[PDB]
């Protein structure tokens, strides 16, 4: 559980960009099979994403980087087929 | 009827839809005691036992 | 009843019509939760009349705002009553006073 | 000495009336009188058992919002009057049925209820209804249950035949509790203090026994602190 | 805060002349609370607090 | 519809960290709509922080 | 007249009694105006508004 | 049954320090949280037995308002510092005298007090006063009794100065009563006690002793 989204906005800088990044991370953890990088502690995906952003593990850079990584890996795998 | 409903009716032969239930029901979150019932019947219509 | 009032409650209760006010004086012959029968006095009889007054009370009747309209007797068998006396207290009435 | 306290004892019951009593606890040390008085007042006013009317069955009556011929009071008023019935049930029985049968003009009181000897009526002069006719007759079956606290009719878990009227039950017999802590003359000391508890009840529950149940509840809940550990 | 909160903070932070416990020396807020709960000193008693 | 206890536990788990929006008319400024964490209470009235 | 009525009933002329907190048993620091007021139940029920 | 009451099932003891604890009991019957919390607070603050400093003799000081050369702190501040002296007295002794003699410059602490072996000082690092001049010396004769609760100097009213007696080891107790639910019963009570002691006893032990005192006070009726 968490309240007072301060640390997250300090790490990000803009509340709207933080909201977008946390939404992407929560969608990855909920709809997709991605696992949390922090102990869940019986928390919803939005709270887990916010905690990850506060810890500095998740930023826009990381998300875009690993998304491009997955596209590259999938392209290489389809080439392998 | 949709094909799945047709298959359900074929599996279990329950099919009684000649009339549709539109009955007077107590509104939700309302609990009380029936204290009076009034029946008004049009002239020329058979009166029920009540 | 209100402990602190203004004295107008009786006027409102009587003039609203919710209460059962005696048309003619006499002695209450019969009381029941839904009926009051009053034996009219000898001085207030129309010639060739029955000599009784019957007051049927309203019991648990829906109002315009889905409230309860109920008249409760406030007299006992044998109690003398005069004209204008309250026989049954209607909703929000206590012994002829607005409550 | 300092580490050993003086244990209070029960010394007097003054039964002013059948619904009013005074109980004296003595001796009590400094500050302990107020603590014990407040604890006993809170326990007595909230958590003490009793017997109350729960179900009523009147012949010829289908619901409370009706009238019976020859009875001045409506059925709702009769149920409200029955709510104030003080009934003492012998131990071992949590469910009793008592009947009230009457014919003829007059008030119907609690002393007219027929009970099988395991039920005692504390207030026989309590008025339930008035019969205003010589031909009027009333016949009611009243159910008395043992319980604790306030259990409304709605809160009771749910067949029920039409005619059985559910009555809100206030099982707590204690109505008013007032405690006064005054000086007590013991031996040669002037620090010991005395507690006087004034109990206004319905007469169902004895004063001394009520104090003992309150103390039992207090000690039983304190046992958790006496044996403090991670559970 | 408004209404009851302001009234309570005002009442607790007022000063009274010749109150019970006046002139006492207290180790800190904890001892002030202990004195208040023990009826030793009033809320408005002038004291010296570390 | 039958209001079982496990349904109440499921509801408690659902609204754990789910924000809810509270709005009072008229909404003169943006402070008239705010987000809170719900806490289940027995009653029919919304409990609001003073 | 109100004060004379209060003196007849063996009550304080100021209409203020010394009350005790039921949760602690400690008397409130100031007398409290205790009396009887006629209160009404308006036709705005949370059952019909929830 | 009418004689069956809810007992605490979840008891959590969380220790911030050796003298600071938070005890949570849940669930409790409606209204019992306030009863238990208030009773325990009253017993812990005004009825727990303990040992504390009560009377102090200082050479050359006659009245509490007198001024002594060489001590930066005034006499009243010295008495206040002596109030916060956690002291354990061996059982069987109700009155013990200790002495403190120090000459020099610097802070004088509780570890410089010479006792008879029946007195244990829990906090030797507690400061009593400060010596300013190298020619300044302080001689103190402290009396320790065994008492109950918090008796100030005013309630007890040669050259003897009285120190407020904090016999009870409890320094701070605050209880918060919140709501707890079992099944669909949402009206139950949860009691959280935040407690700080002076180091003489652990908070759990003090709560246990207060509960024991309250339980033994009701023995004649249970």
């Amino acid at each position: 559980a968490r309240v007072t989204v301060q640390d997250a906005v300090e790490k990000i800088g803009n509340r709207f960009d933080l909201v977008l990044v946390a939404a992407r991370r929560a969608r990855q953890m909920q709809s997709g099979g991605k696992d949390a990088l922090v102990p869940e502690e019986n928390d919803k995906p939005t709270v887990i994403a916010l905690r990850e952003i506060e810890e500095g593990l998740i930023t826009k850079d990381v998300l875009d980087a690993r998304e491009r990584q997955e596209q590259q890996e999938q392209e290489a795998a389809e080439l392998a087929a | 009827l949709t094909p799945e409903e047709k298959l359900l009716r074929a599996i279990f032969g329950e099919k009684a839809s000649d009339v549709k239930d539109t009955s007077l029901r107590v509104p939700n979150s309302v609990a009380g005691t029936v204290i009076d019932v009034q029946v008004f019947t049009r002239d020329g219509v058979e009166k029920d036992k009540r | 009843k209100p402990l602190v009032g203004t004295g107008i409650e009786r006027n409102v209760a009587v003039d609203s019509g919710v209460t059962a006010v005696a048309k003619r004086g006499g002695v209450i012959q019969s009381v029941d939760a839904s009926r009051i029968v009053v034996k009219v006095n000898e001085e207030e009889l129309i010639p060739g009349e029955a000599g009784i007054d019957i007051y049927n009370l309203t019991k648990y009747t829906r109002s315009n705002q889905n409230t309860c309209i109920n008249q409760r007797p406030c007299v006992m068998p044998g109690e003398p009553v005069a004209r204008g006396d309250v026989l049954a207290d209607g909703p929000s009435t206590d012994l002829g006073e607005l409550a | 000495s300092v580490t050993e306290f003086l244990k209070p004892r029960l010394v007097d019951i003054e039964q002013i009336s059948t619904t009013h009593a005074k109980v004296t606890l003595e001796p009590l040390e400094r500050g302990f009188g107020h603590t014990l008085g407040n604890a006993l007042r809170r326990i007595l006013l909230s958590s003490m058992p009793g017997c109350a009317v729960t179900e009523v069955e009147i012949e010829g009556v289908l619901h409370e919002y009706s009238t019976k011929e020859g009875v001045q009071e409506d059925i709702l008023e009769i149920l409200l009057n029955l709510k104030g019935l003080a009934v003492r049930v012998a131990e071992g029985k949590d469910e009793v049925f008592i009947t009230l049968n009457k014919s003829g003009s007059g008030p119907v009181v609690a002393g007219d209820i027929t009970h099988d000897g395991d039920v005692e009526i504390v207030n026989p002069e309590h008025v339930i209804c008035h019969l205003t006719s010589d031909n009027a007759a009333i016949a009611m079956r009243i159910k008395v249950e043992r319980g604790r606290g306030y259990v409304p009719a709605s809160a009771r878990i749910h067949e029920r035949p039409i005619g059985r009227l559910l009555v809100d039950a206030t099982f707590s017999p204690v109505d008013k509790i007032a405690y006064s802590v005054e000086a007590a003359r013991v031996e040669q000391r002037t620090d010991l203090d005395k507690l006087v508890i004034d109990m206004e009840t319905n007469g169902t529950l004895e004063p001394e026994e009520a104090i003992r149940r309150a103390a039992t509840i207090l000690a039983e809940q304190l046992d958790a602190f006496v044996d403090l550990r991670d559970v | 805060p408004s209404q009851d909160v302001v009234l309570g903070l005002y009442y607790m932070t007022r000063e009274k002349i010749n109150a019970k416990g006046e002139g006492m020396y207290l180790t800190g807020p904890a001892e002030a609370e202990k004195a208040y709960r023990t009826k030793t000193a009033e809320l408005h008693a002038r004291v010296k607090v570390r | 519809e039958r209001e079982e206890a496990v349904v109440w536990d499921i509801l408690d788990e659902v609204i754990r960290e789910h924000p809810v929006l509270l709005n009072r008319a008229p909404t003169l400024h943006r402070l008239g709509i705010q987000a809170f964490e719900p806490v289940l209470i027995e009653g029919k009235a919304i409990q609001l922080h003073p | 007249s109100i004060k004379a009525m209060l003196e007849l009933a063996d009550l304080p002329a100021s209409g203020q009694l010394t009350l005790f907190d039921g949760r602690t048993g400690d008397a409130f620091e100031r007398p409290v105006t205790v009396g009887y007021m006629y209160m009404l139940k308006l036709n705005h029920l949370v059952d019909d508004k929830m």
